[PDB]
């Protein structure tokens, strides 16, 4: 459930099941690589105008090639990078803005 | 500023259970008098 | 497959909330703060009864009213035809027939019976009322009383035993009997009767439809080896035929907090230099035998009141708000009433405005339920331009100058029935 | 054909989201990010079990508690009537009965059993608890123990064997037996019992309802060809009758990140020019036999604390936040307790404020679980104005001046049960 | 009773209005301005028919086309093989085969048949067309005609009788017969055929798929006591197999208001000092035998046009917008056509731009349907750089200088098929 | 009649649009732009097939892979045990095993087979793959090949015939046979296998699970009256057991527009005054036998690169973006590889950065698929600090100074597997 | 699905099935010819206030005179103009504004 306050523009949300992060911390704004910073095609998505509702409700599916996904995984993992890369997280969720409206100083 | 008004009521599963006495009361007509009928 | 759904959209009207008034015979959508998202309700057992809020079971419980003494040796009062006790009949009891507790600068606490409390929550009322009378006697005492229900009468101004017998009434014998109930009728020209006491500034108030009166048929007799006084304790409950119509602003509030802030716009006081004040006498007012508030001992030094707003009712008397004083006064019994003030030290709680030309003076009254009544009656007499000589017996007497006030004294307008 | 549809619009109430609290017994509308727009769920097989989140199956698993040694050669302790081990009974274990790992400037890690972890997620709890006792013995050792469940008691202040036998208890024989379980009852004046540990600032916390105690009936015997010490490892699990009522703020957090930022407003330190500090002695404090923090070697040069806010509880001791120092201290065993500090080099972790007039001084304590207890007890003694001579045995001794600090030392207020 | 309703809220999408495009096979919610809140509809009887908007019943009604004379004494035209009448076949009729009314500075009014009006409302069309031919004859007249339907041809450029006989055709005998119908086929390489005339700026326009042509087989014969001219009135209706596909911007508008505001950005005029203008001659233009617009009688004083925007099509001729002038011109019949202008006074309605270096001149044309055609053809000849000697016969002749204009004359760009 | 409708309003949640992700197994409300307001769909017939988007029918169609020659007269290569052809097995083919078209400053066009195109639309894949091999032979040619599927191997670094025979393999005889199919297995430690090529900046990319290799068992034989070269054309299709799991960003784009704007922040060039540049030699770099970019003919006048950002991978080589130059170079065949550049004139497409202290120089590479590989390999050798003498054979030779550039040359960072 | 952000006015949408473009690029604003720049009559349309919802949902029908519509058609097509004109595209979709509200500087 994404709650966005202070923005009068439109919000887009994508799910990248084949691209999950190997770190347990989010990446913000201008630090996001181009491959993710912009809307990708063909991914399951939802686009919502804040004018109608400021709360987004989505369900993210399990799209992993294996039997299980690992719980409580370490970010320091070099001996099993493959496990940490594709058998741990559901895939990154990206939340972006779609409009020309400026962001308030707050 | 912002104003917050909380209203409340009894739910459907609520029960006022053991009847003891009423306590003594005050009268609302003894707050603002009718000596000044409009005020 | 992804078939289009061209079904026409429906018109709907958005509203922010569900019903605020409905309390029965409907569902209420809401967001329950639970883990279980169904229709959930707290568990129960015999350890926990069902709600005991059924009205009839509440208002059926007797409540106590102001008791009174019945003295067998009173050769004046204990005679045939004498009115012992009387009041209007309505579910809320008259305020002066209920046990009270007064607090200086605060609100009065009333010990209302269950039928009175519940009735103050609703706008209309109807049905029979059970008046139980409890007597403090033993097998020596004897008397006969006539209690009557007078439809369409609110006071005892024209009430005599020989008239009361011409309405619905009962005759009780006190011969080795200590309790009896007088279930009075409901006689009205309409089906529901509006409550008497309502809201602030007498909001939605009205009057009682009928009167109950207790007369002495055969006077109380005792003997020399037995108490000559028999106390009578009146109690009240709803009859089996009693009903309450319509939810309204409660006529009552709890007594957990009896604080009140009187309107600042109505407050009056003494002009600067005309306070502190004390209770005293001066010659041009019944030859200085009555009490008034002075600001000094030189004469014609009678405390003057500040500007009195024109929106204040002419028949209104006043109540002290801030600090006050104590003073010694008295009042002899007034003809045709049981109105008298024994000689004692009383706090100053009430006042009545005495006008003399462009000057306004204030007359002191004791902080007592009877002082409230005498103050009101006096204000009414000044309102009808009653003879100065006929208002004289309703004014507290002058005994001795009292202590002075710390500073000015503030008064607020009030008015009773 | 284009027929009009004059069907009246319905009143509807707009809300931004569906239930946040509901987790069972309801549907949840949502936008599924899938290609299939129906009710879809991930595939399964025997390779992938069903969810193993059934509570009873979790809290039934035994967790380890703080072990202890049972020395057969201790002619002082190994006697009839001696209390070996005792604690309050509640699903979360007492913090001092659980294996710990402390980190300077960070939070303590506790090895909580499954029944303790799950219980910290819920507000209420009830039922029997299985206390399994594992003994490190062989067929030579023998003893008899009496373990008791004392309802309505939280400490051993009035606890003796000859009283414990007057409550629900069991008597265990250690004759070629190494494991046994004492399933204790649930004896309460109410149906659910509030959890002991709650949230930040002791939010929603309470106390345990009962006490478990292990007494020596027949003392441990060994022989010369056999270990004289028998370790006892207590373990805990939920009985078959155990239940958990109501979701609340977890009393616990993970140990992946044990960092914590103490409130800046509560932090206290030494006045400027009164630091760096070191541990030492001075004459006016128990003839310089006890440890205090000094800022120099000239006398009456005892480090002064800055302004201490008035909102800080009087019975509170302190914990070092930033850099600290090591110091050599000792404390001899205190009468009636198992409280002693062997002579060694310890890091400075705790402090207690010693007030002398308008000056406030700080007494050092070792960063150790026992040092935490002694510091707290001392702060409490100062709170009740206990005799200066009776607080003396609870203060670490002076051995030798220690290293100085790099700079000032910062302290934060804490308080225990 | 006040049961909670925790039924999950549904997701709904708010839109401001119901369908704008749907006109059949659906309900339409709306707020009816009536006293009766149900499904209400105005009353009816036999006095009031049902809607007569069934298309087939409308387009089945014959509409009149441009009539023409058939002169038996014309020894030149009234011969075997001669083409009497021909046009493309499509539901909208060609504009030049329909009765017209022109208005200076306004739009032309066309008398379109029902099949033409209805078709202009839809994008596609298909089916047979009934061409009824009405002859103004009496029992003396006789002839035989061959009318043909040529699929895939839009003009008579390669059309001869001896070719027309090689397509679907009919042979009519005028022997005491005055009416006959030629229901032509629908021969196309596709199922629906796009309408010819569309919207403003030729929006969505296209061409006709086939051609109808009337040839003289056996020439008209009359006698001396009988009219030598036989008028032929062509009429058109939809065949029983006719259909209309898809609603589009009407190709037509009502004639209640024939006003139009041409785009100001396209308007051109004469440079300042080069007006007022008049129609005259000068030597360097076909030895002053043709008409051009001059601004004075000194020679090389030929009115120059202002800046002509580059977005104007090269094959476009012009139409006068504001005030205009009358002028006397003529044009002799051009070889291979029925194109001639008798010597008369005509209003100036059209113009063609004649370029000579950096100077642009304007050639006048009469406000007449034939003048529109000759003007367009001339503009096209200038577009292909046709020999100056071969454009000569398409230019109106010079007779005498005409009146001058009040002021400048404004022109707007137009172009035809 | 106008009955009230006090039915409680329902809670509803407003959202601006319907599902964006759902493409099957659901309805989609929408405003259809039609005249018919029901569930409408375009008409059909046998003239118009049903959608042919069933995946299995698409990926079953064979696509062509990079062909290769098989020379019978090559006494060096045409021997038992020789590796003719090999690559990783995955649905997308390796880029270097697919027909290509390169464009200077634009993107490369790849001729991907149907199984490769479809797979680039989905995230996961699994199943058998049909490798059809087509041979350009006639009845004179003969040989025997051993093709193998090596699970868990991605390269031929440890691959020999005598090892390949120890995995799933087939042995084909070329005796009057021109086509055969090798349906390879799917051998994985998991059920779905992630696609190899993903999105921009190698988004979501991974590696292939297995390897296919073709070995010479019995060498190709021909005769003197017959072609000595036999071409082999590999083709690929999905097996009957092939499946595709999960929609993701297409790994591919159309070739209608092969334009691309490389990030401006990554672009590097030569410092001012160090351009124009040309390809030449200098002594301190392998005795001036290898090609480098110079800015003049005086020595130690080797073009210097501007500031190279630290975020650029150390193993990355470069590609020219803007204008470029042509230059004549060569490279002799490197031991253990089929890597050689014949002596010819090539365009400059790639570069590798050669660092010498605080100065950075650029080494030129030809715009050719093999030049791309050699450039990458060289950059990797510089990355591991390989001996300067061992990187020498991977650098293009110096033949003669080439033309100069018009101005500076811009380069962009790239990196391959 | 048309998503319009930044405008407080009303949006109108029309479908012109008989007028499809012969170019594979859109035309913007003042470059749109009058025949299309203004609302045409009788076309299937939808008019939506942004105050109620900033997302428009429409389905465009197939209204072509032939059997098939061409996929992947070229803009360079003179030998088969008829195919490219009326047997390729579904018809232009026009999106306009209906109100006097000014457009923000963004």
């Amino acid at each position: 459930r994404i709650v966005v306050e202070g923005l009068n523009s439109c919000v887009w949300v994508q799910h990248h099941p084949d691209r999950p992060s190997i770190f347990s911390r989010p990446i913000i704004g201008r630090y996001i690589a181009a491959k993710d910073a912009y809307r990708n095609h063909a991914y399951a998505a939802y686009v919502q105008n804040m004018s109608v509702n400021r709360t987004i409700e989505v369900e993210v599916p399990f799209y992993q090639p294996g039997l299980y996904g690992m719980l409580n995984a370490s970010d320091n993992n070099t001996a099993n990078s493959f496990d940490r890369l594709r058998f741990t997280g559901l895939g990154d969720l990206l939340i972006g803005i779609e409009g020309e409206q400026p962001i308030p100083k707050e | 500023g912002i104003e917050i008004s909380v209203y409340y009521s009894i739910a459907d599963d609520f029960s006022f259970n053991i009847f003891c006495g009423f306590p003594p009361m005050v009268y609302c007509d003894e707050t603002y008098s009718a000596a000044t009928p409009d005020l | 497959d992804n078939p289009p759904d061209p079904t026409p959209a429906k018109f709907f009207v958005p509203i922010p909330s569900h019903s605020w008034a409905h309390g029965t015979n409907t569902s209420e959508p809401t967001n329950t703060l639970r883990l279980d998202g169904g229709v959930v309700g707290v568990g129960r057992s015999d350890d926990i009864g069902t709600s005991d809020t059924a009205i009839s079971g509440i208002i059926g419980v007797y409540g106590l009213l102001k008791p009174f003494d019945w003295n067998a040796n009173d050769t004046g009062r204990n005679v045939g035809g004498h009115l012992l006790w009387s009041m209007p009949v309505h579910p809320q009891v008259d305020k002066d027939q209920v046990i009270q507790v007064m607090t200086q600068s605060k609100l009065t606490q009333y010990y209302l019976p269950p039928i009175s409390v519940v009735s103050s929550l609703y706008a209309y009322t109807r049905g029979s009322i059970k008046y139980k009378f409890l007597f403090g006697n033993n097998p020596r005492h004897n008397a006969r009383l006539l209690v009557a229900y007078i439809p369409g009468i609110s006071s005892d101004n024209r009430l005599t035993l020989e008239r009361a017998r011409n309405s619905a009434h009962v005759v009780f014998s006190l011969n080795e009997v200590s309790e009896f109930v007088f279930t009075v009728p409901y006689i009205t020209d309409t089906m529901w009767w509006p409550r008497k006491y309502g809201g602030p500034q007498a909001a939605g108030e009205f009057v009682a439809p009928s009167y109950i009166c207790m007369f002495i048929l055969n006077p109380l007799v005792a003997m020399e080896s037995v108490p000559s006084i028999v106390t009578i304790v009146p109690m009240i409950a709803a009859g089996d035929d009693f009903e309450v119509a319509v939810p309204a602003q409660p006529a009552v509030g709890l007594s957990r907090n009896i604080d009140v802030i009187y309107p600042k716009d109505s407050i009056i006081s003494f002009k600067s230099g005309y306070f502190p004040v004390y209770v005293g006498s001066w010659h041009s007012f019944f030859d200085s035998t009555k009490a008034i508030l002075r600001y000094g001992a030189v004469s014609d030094h009678i405390a003057q009141l500040g500007n009195i707003p024109a929106n204040v009712n002419r028949k209104a008397f006043w109540i002290v708000v801030g600090d006050t004083i104590k003073f010694k006064t008295k009042l002899d019994k007034i003809n045709g009433t049981e109105w008298f003030i024994p000689e004692g030290e009383y706090t100053l709680g009430y006042g009545v405005v005495w006008r003399d030309g462009a000057y306004a003076y204030m007359v002191p009254y004791p902080l007592t339920p009877l002082g409230e009544k005498i103050a009101q009656y006096t204000a009414s007499l000044l309102a009808s331009n009653t003879a100065i000589s006929q208002i004289r017996p309703y004014i507290p007497d002058y005994i001795v100058d009292s202590a002075a006030s710390k500073d000015n004294i503030l008064w607020s307008p009030i008015e009773d029935r």
